[PDB]
């Protein structure tokens, strides 16, 4: 046909301005191509600046861009290959395979920009997702068709937590899973890809029931922004056209907001609170609403929010809290004392913690665990200042029991054996609720609190207590 | 299916008639469309905040009318709109369909049906931006709003036309207490007395679509969707839609208020509306004020909330009750938006995670939760009757002031501590369990006599259920007496005391 | 109006074989006569419990049991048991 | 009509501080209570047990 | 059965929307670019007759 | 009213801070660079222009009462902080004292007025007010030491001062006639001389045996005695 | 925070440990490695596998030195080991 040629007029960091002629203006978020010596550069039209000039966001590095270079309009937004062909392949933001295994022979390439399915939702938030992690299986149950937050700052252990999530779930899940790796470590992605390869999760010459998306934080802001969108395109195509339950996996959903703020700083927008993009809520909602159960298929989301400067009140983590059925807040303070995973027991929360879905027994156990932990945190100040002696017998017993539960919350992970030094444990929901019910009644008050450290079920607690009392003492 | 056929024919005939008589010449042409907003030259006769129709079909609204160009906020995505696209001014300020047919339906910010249940039957169209009633047309709030939860009814009563803010941290029960208030109205809405019927309007601004589906199904189960109204402003929806949806829901509630009916509109979130309006201002080139929030977030909140009022008998004696929310960050009540909204609402309902994990299931922070009309807007059987029910709040403040941290002075201090602990034990209420005033009053009375000798604090949970069952059996005469008459007589108080003593004996 | 009449009969004839006339369906190849009337007619029964709930199986109420006509052993045992506890009131 | 029956039953209960040590009298009391509670719950929750063929059909 | 019939109405509306693409393609290949122009021109003339 | 009519005026402005809030509101869009805490640059100027026209002249007197809303309960906010210098008598209502049950919520420390002089209210009035202020200040300095360590560790004189200041803080609360909607107790009109006599009697230690509750939500010292007697009667 | 979010581990160095007398400082608890554990020298891994456990035990025991008493034999052994460590 007739190519739509545009001329580069401004290159502002990761943002490129393109000027067209009369009646050839690409719409917002259209994909634009420039034949750079290293390959092709994709530009997404962020704004129309008028006078037939469009403000665009770069999918790759803007070095080597000369003003006036020819710009080709693809005729639509960025299209990523979709279908079972992409399963087992590693794809960047653009859509080309980066797994060096040849081009993807996908029959369709759905655009990364799609409208939410509106009110095609279901209130099926009643199926507990058994992950094997005793703390989340007790305090903040995960939804099979819902969204999991998995908050945390630097360190804390969010990456090992999500990796344990894949290891326990995607191995024996009835459907496909998609990992996006939004602005994370490329070495982490390589290691986790190798880990799935060893487990047979991604079999190159086989079923390979998992599709991988990458474009980690080494990529420019536009990439880190749109890699979540392309992973969502993969997930939505598997969810609707294939009718399969999909295990989404986003290693850092915050990096999308970080990239949005980065491009907004160059988009000529007055900054929002804490210097974020003003549209942070709008783009964040547009991102999260593509992750919905929908009439056909279902999605599990599983996010991982990075809180800047360990500030839970930061605008992006505050905004993402609404778009999450269950959250798992990892606090660095708990990480200091060594209870791992560092999930905050009384900051994770889950909509699934209701007696109708839970069963009024596990719900009561979780409520009493929260009771003990909240009392412990309330009394920490006078415990440090005065000590345990000042408290009455009931308060002293409550503090000791809460310490025991908080130690018991630690659970070894199979993906963290090199760190713990102890083989990982997968605790069933019934096992952990029975164990914590037994703990709450005081049946294990005589057992030292250290026996609850890096253990699984209550039988493991008894075994560790016996070993410490006999072999160690 | 003749219905799609004739509706298509009628719509296309209307389009033909519009084309035959349009003579639109001063219509605008888009210069620069940004992120969900477009600047358009032309429209020399455009009214401020007047709806417009872009050539692509996306509706718009005119906040800033600069000389030459006007800023149009888009009520949808900016996918379709491009530079040089024609914009068609609707000629009328943005409005929302209003009437009794909106009941049982879920609508977006503009009022279009999004529940897939067919077209909306509206008795009329009311402006999204409507001036609040003046000093005289209002009336002092005296008719209570039966929330159905013990703590909020006893300590921070809400009345018809009152504006009570459900301020709290993240997932601390804000929408939960909103839901119990929502559901408790089924007792009167299933009757015939319209003066006691209280139609409901939920504002889901900034909430996710899955949460709204949870909401609508929950209302469906407990026979509540028929009298409730869901105005959903999804986060994925354009920020102007989030900004406007509470205003349109306020107009919808004002329809009931001006027609002699009582409406309860819960401005749930409204901090998401605040940040959406911050986005609107920060891409509309408006310089911000504090923490990048625009200047008129206070004016916005106040103008939106003041539309909720109790009209006088001359104006039909209607009422419009507001239940706004504030999502504080880390319990920061002393923040700009929180204290701003608190200065608007006729009292606030504070919820923190501290009491939520401490056991208080309503998470009612009796300290910072205060209602601006204590004696009024409360059930007569629950307000003072025996006196202690009136200074209930002062007694709670005393219990907080001399809690377990304070030294146990003497037997009087021990009795006061026991009374306070038993009382806060009683106030816990399970979710989706609206407890009526005819059942609230005996429990509050039992919290003053027979409370101290409770067998363990944990057993008061089952003690409450057993006391309800006791009041149901051969004591329903007392329940219906306190439900119908409203006030409590001396003989009624004696009978209640005798029943309490008989139960505590067992 | 040429902009009106031609689009009108186009929007009438395209579903004419679909809905008005029994010409199966022309716009899309898959048949609709044996699908929504026939295959989807059991759709509510497929999603629900077929031949278990749509038939509304009515179980006759089980006869409420009682003391099973024990006028001697029950009364004597009750009296003896009350006598055992009456000495320790 | 039921008020007199349980009123006299709990009058006997108030007299029953002296026959303490009984096994199933209180058990029968909770049995009656459970049965009448199930009565009033089923009678309150029972919607009109007929299909409104005029409209609901 | 009620919400099954509601879903059936939704599905028939969706299938009409699906046939809308064939409806559009019917006039896409139709040499409609002459009669439509004349009709819109005479409609404009009638519109400006009043003005 | 003040100038032409030559009449005494009571200009009641409820939450005057809305004027400065609206000034800062319009300033942003008026092409004005925002000041600290996102206020208008001219806040002091227009606010003083308003406040000075409220004054007592040689033609008449204006006994104006102006409420001031402090954002975020922060008394250092530029608008109220600058408004303080425009005001003769100051009554600060802090959330902390209200949280303790004192419904008038007036924090006794920063609630200061220029009339608090021995040459105006009298030597005895000044002495009583000063003694009350030092008692509350000694209480406030002992917030943390009592809360985190305990009242037992204080000296006998310190314990006596703490309990007397608790009694005083309770005695500050007064039933307002318009506040029966919240208190449920009929409002009381405590006279100036009655208040001075009651507080000088309490400061002297005459009613140290009376419980702290009897000073809660009462009028004069006679009301305190009556409430103490009623409490003793109901306690038995 | 962001730099930790990028790098593959951190080596924290206490200021008080520098001032106390521990010249290399390095908080043995806060400092942690992701991918060097598999890359560690095998003999060094054998001889230092339980070193982390002993240092963690001292990190817990040093919070018990206030009430100078018998402190149980195990805690005394852990102290007298980790101080030399
Ligand atoms: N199951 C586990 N056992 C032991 N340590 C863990 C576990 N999970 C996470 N960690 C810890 O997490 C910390 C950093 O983890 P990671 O989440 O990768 O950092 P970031 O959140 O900055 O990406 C490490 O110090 C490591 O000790
Ligand atoms: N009676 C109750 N009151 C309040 N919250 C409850 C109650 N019972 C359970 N909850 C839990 O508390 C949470 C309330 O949070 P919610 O009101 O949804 O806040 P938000 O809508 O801001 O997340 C729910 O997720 C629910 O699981
Ligand atoms: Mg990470
Ligand atoms: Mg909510």
């Amino acid at each position: 046909s007739t190519p739509i040629t545009g001329k580069v007029t401004a290159v502002i960091g990761a943002i490129v301005d393109v000027h067209f002629e009369q009646s050839e203006l690409p719409a917002i978020l259209n994909a634009l191509e420039i034949k750079t010596p290293q390959g092709k550069l994709v530009l997404e039209v962020a704004q129309h600046l008028g006078e037939n000039t469009v403000r665009t966001i770069a999918m790759d590095g803007t070095e080597g861009l000369v003003r006036g270079e020819k710009v080709l309009d693809t005729g639509g937004p960025i299209s990523v290959p979709v279908g079972r062909e992409t399963l087992g392949r590693i794809i960047n933001v653009i859509g080309e395979p980066i797994d060096e295994r040849g081009p993807i022979k996908s029959k369709l390439r759905k655009p990364i920009h799609a409208d939410p399915p509106s009110f095609a939702e279901q209130s099926t938030s009643a199926e507990i997702l058994e992950t094997g992690i005793k703390v989340v299986d007790l305090l903040a149950p995960y939804a099979r068709g819902g969204k999991i937050g998995l908050f945390g700052g630097a360190g804390v252990g969010k990456t090992v937590f999500i990796q344990e999530l894949i290891n326990n779930i995607a191995k024996a899940h009835g459907g496909f899973s998609v990992f996006t790796g939004v602005g994370e470590r490329t070495r982490e992605g390589n290691d986790l890809y190798r880990e799935m390869k060893e487990t047979g999760v991604i079999n190159l010459e086989g079923e390979s029931k998992v599709a991988l998306v990458f474009g980690q934080m080494n990529e420019p802001p536009g990439a880190r922004a749109r890699v979540a969108l392309t992973g969502l395109t993969i997930a939505e195509y598997f969810r609707d056209e294939e009718g399969q339950d999909v295990l989404l996996f986003i290693d850092n959903i915050f990096r999308f907001t970080q990239a949005g703020s980065e491009v907004s700083a160059l988009l000529g927008r007055i900054p929002s609170a804490v210097g974020y993009q003003p549209t942070l809520a709008t783009d964040m909602g547009l991102l999260q609403e593509r992750i919905t159960t929908t009439k056909k298929g279902s999605v599990t989301s599983v996010q991982a929010v990075y809180v800047p400067a360990d500030d839970l009140t930061d605008p992006a983590p505050a905004t993402t809290f609404a778009h999450l059925d269950a959250t798992t807040v990892l606090s660095r303070g708990i990480s200091e004392l060594g209870i791992y995973p560092a999930v905050d027991p009384l900051d994770s929360k889950s909509r699934l913690l209701d007696a109708a879905v839970v069963g009024q027994e596990h719900y009561d156990v979780a409520s009493k665990v929260q009771e003990t932990l909240q009392t412990y945190k309330s009394l920490q100040d006078i415990i440090a200042i005065l000590g345990m002696d000042e408290l009455s017998e009931q308060d002293k017993l409550t503090v000791e029991r809460a310490r025991k539960i908080q130690r018991f919350l630690s659970q070894p992970f199979a993906v963290a054996e090199v760190f713990t030094g102890i083989p990982g444990k997968l605790v069933r929901l019934k096992d952990t609720v029975a164990s914590f019910k037994a703990v709450l009644e005081g049946k294990y008050d005589n057992i030292p609190e250290h026996a609850f450290y890096m253990v699984g079920g209550i039988e493991d607690v008894v075994a560790k207590a016996e070993k410490l009392a006999a072999e160690a003492n | 299916k003749a219905q799609p056929t004739e509706v298509s024919s009628i719509l296309e005939e209307r389009i033909k008639g519009v084309s035959d008589e349009a003579n639109l010449n001063e219509t605008g042409r888009v210069l620069a469309v940004g992120d969900g907003i477009a600047r358009v030259f032309g429209l020399n006769n455009i009214q401020a905040e007047e709806l417009v129709e872009f050539s692509s079909g996306v509706k718009g609204m005119a906040l800033n009318l600069e000389p030459g160009q006007v800023g149009i906020v888009l009520f949808g995505s900016d996918r379709l709109v491009k530079e040089g696209e024609l914009v068609k001014r609707t000629g009328n300020i943005v409005d929302v369909p209003v009437g009794p047919g909106l009941l049982g339906r879920v609508v977006d910010a503009l009022g279009n049906p999004i529940d897939g249940k067919g077209p909306i039957d509206a008795a009329g169209r009311s402006r999204a931006q409507v001036k609040a009633p003046g000093i005289l047309p209002r009336r002092s709030v005296h008719e209570p709003v039966q929330t159905g939860l013990k703590a909020v009814d006893a300590l921070v009563p809400i009345g018809r036309g009152q504006r009570e803010l459900i301020i709290g941290d993240r997932q601390t029960g804000k929408t939960a207490v909103a839901l119990d208030t929502i559901l408790n109205q089924k007792r009167w809405n299933n009757g015939s007395d319209e003066s006691k019927k209280l139609y409901c309007v939920y504002v889901a601004v900034g909430q996710k679509r899955s949460t709204v589906a949870q909401l609508v199904q929950t209302l469906e189960q407990h026979d509540a969707m028929k009298y409730s109204i869901i105005v959903a402003a999804t986060a994925s929806e354009a920020a102007p839609l989030q900004y406007l949806a509470p205003f349109t829901a306020a107009s919808i509630g004002e329809w009931f208020r001006d027609n002699g009916k009582h409406a309860l509109i819960v401005y749930d979130d409204l901090s998401k509306q605040a940040v959406a309006y911050r986005q609107l201002s920060l891409l509309l080139r408006r310089p911000p004020g504090r923490e990048a929030y625009p200047g008129d977030v206070f004016y916005l909140h106040s103008r939106l909330l003041e539309r909720a009022a109790k009209l006088s008998e001359k104006e039909g004696s209607g009422s419009l009750t507001a239940l706004p929310v504030i999502e504080t960050q880390g319990g920061d009540v002393s923040a700009y938006i929180p204290t701003n909204v608190i200065s608007i609402t006729d009292g606030q309902i504070f919820l923190e995670a501290e009491l939520f994990y401490k056991g208080i299931r309503p998470a009612i922070n009796v300290g910072l939760s205060v209602s601006r009309v204590g004696s009024a807007a409360q059930v007569k059987a629950l307000k003072q009757v025996a006196g202690s029910l009136k200074l209930f709040l002062a007694q709670y403040r005393e219990v907080a002031a001399f809690a377990q941290f304070g030294s146990d002075l003497d037997a009087s201090t021990k009795q006061t501590l026991v009374r306070g602990e038993r009382l806060t034990q009683l106030l816990k209420q399970n979710q989706y369990s609206p407890l009526a005033t005819e059942e609230q009053v005996p429990l509050i009375y039992a919290g003053v006599n027979g409370h101290l000798d409770g067998i363990e604090l944990s057993r008061i949970g089952e003690f409450e259920s057993s006391f309800l069952s006791y009041l149901k059996s051969n004591h329903n005469e007392l329940l219906t007496e306190i439900r119908e008459k409203g006030e409590l007589s001396k003989e009624l108080l004696a009978s209640l005391k005798s029943a309490t003593e008989s139960f505590v004996a067992t | 109006q040429d902009l009106y009449l031609r689009e009108l009969k186009d929007t009438k004839l395209a579903p004419s074989t679909l809905q008005d006339a029994e010409g199966n369906v022309k716009p899309w190849n898959p048949p609709q006569k044996p699908n929504l009337p026939e295959l989807e007619l059991q759709g509510p029964e497929a999603l629900k419990a077929y031949t278990e709930q749509n038939v509304e199986t009515a179980h006759v109420a089980k006869e409420s049991e009682e003391g099973e006509s024990e006028p001697i052993e029950e009364d004597w045992l009750v009296l003896d048991d009350a006598e055992e506890t009456k000495e320790s009131h | 009509a039921k008020s007199a029956a349980n009123k006299l039953d709990w009058a006997k209960v108030i007299s029953s501080l002296r026959i303490t040590g009984s096994t199933a009298t209180q058990l029968s009391s909770f049995k009656k209570r459970n049965d009448e509670a199930r009565r009033q719950l089923l009678e309150l929750q029972s919607q009109p047990t007929e299909v409104d063929f005029s409209h609901y059909r | 059965w009620v919400r099954y019939e509601a879903s059936l109405r939704q599905l028939e509306q969706r299938q009409l929307a699906k046939s809308v693409i064939s409806r559009v393609q019917s006039e896409l290949g139709n040499p409609k670019f002459q009669e439509k122009v004349l009709q819109q021109s005479i409609s404009e003339i009638e519109q400006l007759l009043s003005k």
